[PDB]
């Protein structure tokens, strides 16, 4: 329940939420959303994500699960080939239950068998932080088709995936607004979201 | 269409048609009856995936018993969706083809500037292609592709030390790993498209005096088209560098090939043509400075019975002359008439 | 029938033969299976004309698949109008050929006199037929046709000079341009035929290295018919002068070859057959007098399960000597004896 | 399928399939796509006796226009019976392939132990191949069949003048009269089958040219299969006697071969498979003793988009190092990377 640094790492959340995000984040995410047409849209946000396809079967060998594995086995290696290095979602329209799931990376696997979350800690221009998912995130830059990823460019690939989040939950955006004290409702949204998978 | 079940549906075609050439040339003067075999099937995996294929082979009838002049022209196979574009891979045509069909109308004669395994101009192998419909459900007639071209080389069972491939042939249509694209524009009527394409030249192919040797052989392709009101009016004008075949020689360092047609059909099923093609070469090699490839002027018309049935008529004025630079790379420069009967089933 | 759209009759057909054979001569011995394939469309343009094309390839599966041996059978396509004639253009059988099918009623011999593009005897390259039905609608039975041969020369990737054409053959298959027509009768019961052709002879086969000089071949074929009751004879004679091709020695000067056939249809499907061929010729030169090319007796029968499985037996009895007019012409001496069965769809 | 009236029915099929090699030996690297087109033919002669035909053509689409490269695969005809066994004679399987096939699933490389006409080992010429279903419908799952080979040489008219024969080949695939049968069993699920073949040599394969002499060439096969609970598991061991051929400097003595198989299916369409292909030769009549031939490991999955159009995936472990041998041999000994997309009509 309780988590430790509770009184501090909370002055920066509210700047960061109330005086950054209205002025660098929500402008730009107007334009994105409206100059970008729907299908370029669709394309990056497919391509960014068979980028980790090939860690999603990593992680659910280690925990066991051959359904599920193989589920994701397919699926890069359909976009790779006939879509145009995952411009084109071919396992998804292929199959109704063959949709892209929510991406399991090594801190899903760790909490199967049980791993407290430990303290939390808010991190400057990134938002939530946890030393178990969050934490445990930076483990697949050693698997194969993610080695080759440099260090310039994978800053910006994370910042791709902010903007289409941001621009989806615009339609939301008065909840956390009209929320008495939303570092309590986002603390317990993101863990919640998290959860074990 | 001679089967349709469950989704998948198979549509057979194909042409025979008896060809006669009258030229005062003893090398292309014969018959050339030849016919094509091939079908259409697609199938649909479900409501936003459908998969299809295209085969085509073409025979040669006018050859004895005791020998065969069959050859495939295109074998490709690959899947679409709803409106994402789409995507194949094999035997096709290239990105340039879908240009330069445009001015490609005429019966049997036409399109002589190019030639088959020819880069990135006709049907090859190893052929990927991308191609988008209506730039993603858009803007309706803006289309574009991407190809790519594989590294086709030497014969491997010739006993050749360099690099050599599978299915290898003769040191004339071999090239490298090139990547191309080309846009096209469509309006009522009125159409403007254009292509680029670009491929190496493998080592192969700078080894003997082939006049034409190069790192690259880029091709600049562009023309327009209309077609409206029962007219059929198109241009283009290409800029193909080590790219044009000038014959047994070798390859041209500039061409600027040049094509244009003009057809008009009417109601009782006449199609009158009129088209004329020049090809300068330019930076020619073995001494020639500048002299032309190929120009001449063809007219002919078409006459359709009901849909497939048509009797033609070809008669091409060849405007080039005799030299020392023609005899070598072996192109008539005599007039050709040629009579047809195409049957389409 | 695997079309029947409107104006697009498409009658898809062909077959499958499996068989053996068991001769002392190991030129022919082994296995003799082959498979053929083809269609046979047709579109009603309108009540009075109509268009039709036939097809059809054969592909021998004797071959290893490290090769390939196939050919061209007949592919031709033209126009059919109503009781007026008919005018098609392409790959078919000749004028001759109309009348010595009847002879020619064998399962797998038969036919041994003639070869393939053996000048207007068989099917060839560049035929222009044309067929009237009926008289022009006057007689009932009485057909006539008229054939028009195409100039062949040698191939143009050799140099020949002298008549040259694109279809290139060797000399033993080139011919020139001739006229030819035919003529028969059909009553009830009983039938009688002719027909008669004379095609032009190239230069290339008038040489020293083949036997056989003349300017014309003009021929003369006979014949008779007789199907009713179940009951098959037929009879021919044919004269041809400078058109028989003895073998590999080139052609003889005067060659007259007389058949005869006599089968018979029973109800449970056994069909016997019974034919006798002679080849003797008349005035072969290099130093041979009233030698025979070819003599045999044909004895079998053949049974019908059904319209698309039928079974037979054939034993060729050689009835010809073996001196050395056979061995240089290579003829073949020993008796084949072959069986088999053809599925036909 | 196309076709069923008065009892005759046609099931056309085929493939298109489009290949890419990813490999640095050069020798197979490169585009391979080919083509597969056939019909398979059926008819009702009574309610007892019917009648069957299948045939298929294969062409490679990756060549270029002046050159083919096509042959026959499998052409064969006869008729079947209600419980008393069919009979067919043409090219077909042989009785080895039938205990083979079971660990033949993979999708690219499979069953490269064996070659087409090598001692009874895959398709030949003039088989006569006799198959009853159900032991007479005594039992469920006993299927055995007998076959016989005919006899082929050396090629006919070129300097031959022993063992001559009209389907005559190079040595390297030539063979005798052998006879051999083969006998399986499948009670649910499990399966358990066996081959004996001897098959004689001609005179052409015992010369010292080539390795392997004997009278008679022994082969004995056994193996196992399971398929149930959508898994698939097979086995088989292989013992040939100067049957199994190794590059082109002749046949193996003494080989065992082993090949296994793993596959999966699932419900959404992947196909995992694994196969471990295992041969060492034994006996070498050429200083090379005990070695190792075409030893690698497979790896690969296959996804069924449907049941008529699917892709997969394929990588070959070549566990085989570069000596002397495999250099005058022509073994490959690298890891090669194969894809394609299959598409059955
Ligand atoms: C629909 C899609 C359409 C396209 C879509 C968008 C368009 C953009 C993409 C295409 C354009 C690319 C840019 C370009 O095109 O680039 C430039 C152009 C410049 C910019 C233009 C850009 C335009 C953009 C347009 C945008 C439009 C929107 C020119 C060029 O092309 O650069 C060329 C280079 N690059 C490429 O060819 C393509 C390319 C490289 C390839 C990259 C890897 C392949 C990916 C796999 C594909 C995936 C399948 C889907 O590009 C790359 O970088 C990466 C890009 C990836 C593209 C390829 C994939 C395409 C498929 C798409 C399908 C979805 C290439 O380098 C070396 C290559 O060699 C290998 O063969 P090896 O086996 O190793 O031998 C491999 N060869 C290949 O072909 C690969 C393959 O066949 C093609 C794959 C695709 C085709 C089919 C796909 C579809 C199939 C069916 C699908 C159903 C390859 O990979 C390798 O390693 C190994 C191998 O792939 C990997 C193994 C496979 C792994 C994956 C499989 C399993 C996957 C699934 C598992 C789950 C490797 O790169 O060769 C020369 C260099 O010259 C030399 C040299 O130095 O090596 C000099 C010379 O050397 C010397 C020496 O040593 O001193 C000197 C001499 O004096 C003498 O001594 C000799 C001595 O005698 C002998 O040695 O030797 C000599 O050796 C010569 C030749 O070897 C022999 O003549 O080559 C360069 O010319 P240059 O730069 O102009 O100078
Ligand atoms: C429904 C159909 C059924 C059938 C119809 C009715 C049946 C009757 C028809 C046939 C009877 C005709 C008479 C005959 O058949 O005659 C006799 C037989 C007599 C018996 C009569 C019985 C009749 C029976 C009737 C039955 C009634 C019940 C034998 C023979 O055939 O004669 C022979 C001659 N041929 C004819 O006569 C056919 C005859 C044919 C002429 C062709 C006309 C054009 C075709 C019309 C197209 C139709 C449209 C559909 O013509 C003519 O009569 C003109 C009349 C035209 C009518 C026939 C047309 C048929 C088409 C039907 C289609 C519907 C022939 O001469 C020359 C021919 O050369 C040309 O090629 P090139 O120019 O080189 O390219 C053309 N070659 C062709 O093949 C044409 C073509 O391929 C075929 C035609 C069409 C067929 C297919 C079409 C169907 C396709 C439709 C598809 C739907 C051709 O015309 C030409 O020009 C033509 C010109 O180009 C082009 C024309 C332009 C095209 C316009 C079309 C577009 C229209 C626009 C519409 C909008 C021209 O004739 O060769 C020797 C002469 O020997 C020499 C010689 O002196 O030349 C000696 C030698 O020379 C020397 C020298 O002295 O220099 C000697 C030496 O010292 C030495 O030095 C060498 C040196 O090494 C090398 O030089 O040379 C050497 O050179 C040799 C050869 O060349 C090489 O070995 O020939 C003659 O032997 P001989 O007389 O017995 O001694
Ligand atoms: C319902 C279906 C059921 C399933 C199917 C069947 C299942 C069972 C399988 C069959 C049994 C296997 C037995 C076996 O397999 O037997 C052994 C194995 C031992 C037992 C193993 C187990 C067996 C049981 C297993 C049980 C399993 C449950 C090994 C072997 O195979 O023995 C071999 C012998 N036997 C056979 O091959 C099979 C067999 C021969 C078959 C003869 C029967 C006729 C055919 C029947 C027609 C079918 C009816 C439809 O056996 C016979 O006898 C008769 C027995 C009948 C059986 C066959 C029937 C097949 C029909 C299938 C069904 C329809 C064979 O002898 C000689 C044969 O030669 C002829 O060619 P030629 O004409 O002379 O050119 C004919 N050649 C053929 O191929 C026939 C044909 O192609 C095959 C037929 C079947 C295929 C197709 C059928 C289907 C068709 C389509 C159907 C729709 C053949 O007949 C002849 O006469 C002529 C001809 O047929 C007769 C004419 C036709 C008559 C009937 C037709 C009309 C019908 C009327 C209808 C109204 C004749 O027998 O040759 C070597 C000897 O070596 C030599 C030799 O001496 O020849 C030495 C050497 O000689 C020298 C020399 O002499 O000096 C020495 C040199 O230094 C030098 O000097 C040179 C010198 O320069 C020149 O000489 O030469 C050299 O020449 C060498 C080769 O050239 C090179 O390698 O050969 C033996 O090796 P060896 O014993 O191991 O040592």
């Amino acid at each position: 329940r309780s988590d430790p640094l509770e009184g501090f790492n909370r002055t920066m959340y509210n700047f960061n939420f109330n005086v950054l995000d209205p002025y660098i984040v929500r402008p730009v995410a107007v334009a994105w959303r409206d100059y970008v047409p729907q299908p370029a849209r669709n394309g990056l946000s497919n391509f960014t994500g068979n980028l980790e396809e090939p860690a999603v079967m990593v992680n659910y060998f280690l925990q066991g699960d051959p359904y599920q594995g193989m589920v994701h086995f397919t699926r890069f290696f359909l976009n790779t080939i006939l879509g145009m290095g995952g411009f084109i979602d071919v396992a998804g329209m292929a199959n109704p239950k063959l949709q892209r799931t929510e991406p399991h990376r090594f801190g899903s696997t760790l909490g199967h068998y049980g791993v407290g979350y430990g303290p939390y800690v808010q991190l400057p221009f990134y938002g939530s932080f946890t030393l178990r998912d969050d934490g445990g995130d930076m483990a697949d830059g050693f698997y194969p088709v993610l080695s080759w990823l440099t260090w310039p460019m994978s800053v910006g690939k994370w910042t791709l995936e902010g903007i289409e989040t941001r621009a989806q939950l615009l339609d939301s955006d008065g909840l956390l607004r009209c929320s008495s004290d939303p570092y309590i409702m986002v603390r317990e949204a993101y863990f919640q979201r998290h959860d074990f998978i | 269409e001679v089967y349709n079940k469950d989704g998948n549906k198979l549509d057979l075609y194909g042409k025979v048609d008896g060809l006669h050439y009258f030229s005062d040339n003893k090398d292309v003067d014969g018959d050339q009856t030849y016919m094509r075999l091939g079908f259409k099937g697609e199938t649909q995996v479900t409501d936003q995936l459908t998969g299809y294929g295209q085969w085509e082979y073409q025979i040669q009838g006018n050859s004895a018993e005791n020998e065969n002049n069959s050859w495939t022209r295109v074998a490709f196979a690959g899947l679409k969706f709803q409106d994402v574009g789409s995507f194949d891979y094999g035997r096709n045509y290239g990105v340039v083809y879908d240009v330069t069909s445009w001015t490609d109308v005429l019966p049997e004669f036409g399109g002589d500037t190019y030639g088959s395994d020819n880069f990135m101009q006709q049907r090859g192998n190893g052929f990927a292609t991308y191609r988008n419909t209506d730039f993603f459900g858009l803007v309706d007639g803006l289309n574009f592709a991407v190809q790519y071209q594989g590294k086709n080389g030497n014969p491997s069972g010739e006993g050749f030390t360099s690099g050599v491939t599978n299915n290898g042939r003769d040191a004339l249509r071999q090239n490298g790993d090139g990547v191309g694209g080309s846009i096209t524009y469509d309006y009522e009527g009125f159409g403007i498209g254009g292509a680029i394409s670009s491929s190496k030249r493998t080592d192969a192919q700078n080894t003997a005096a082939y006049i034409g040797n190069g790192d690259r052989a880029e091709t600049y392709t562009g023309g327009l088209k209309y077609d409206a009101n029962n007219i059929y009016l198109a241009a283009q004008y290409t800029q193909t560098y080590n790219a044009t075949r000038v014959g047994s020689l070798g390859w041209a360092n500039k061409a600027q090939n040049f094509e244009a047609v003009a057809q008009y059909q009417f109601d009782f099923g006449l199609r009158p043509s009129l088209a004329y093609l020049q090809s300068k070469g330019k930076n020619l090699g073995r001494g020639y400075d500048d002299e032309d490839i190929l120009k001449y002027v063809d007219v002919g018309a078409t006459y359709y019975f009901n849909k497939n049935m048509s009797t033609y008529v070809d008669y091409k004025i060849n405007l080039l002359d005799d030299n020392q630079f023609t005899r070598d790379a072996g192109i008539n420069t005599d007039n050709i008439v040629a009579l047809g009967l195409v049957y389409q089933f």
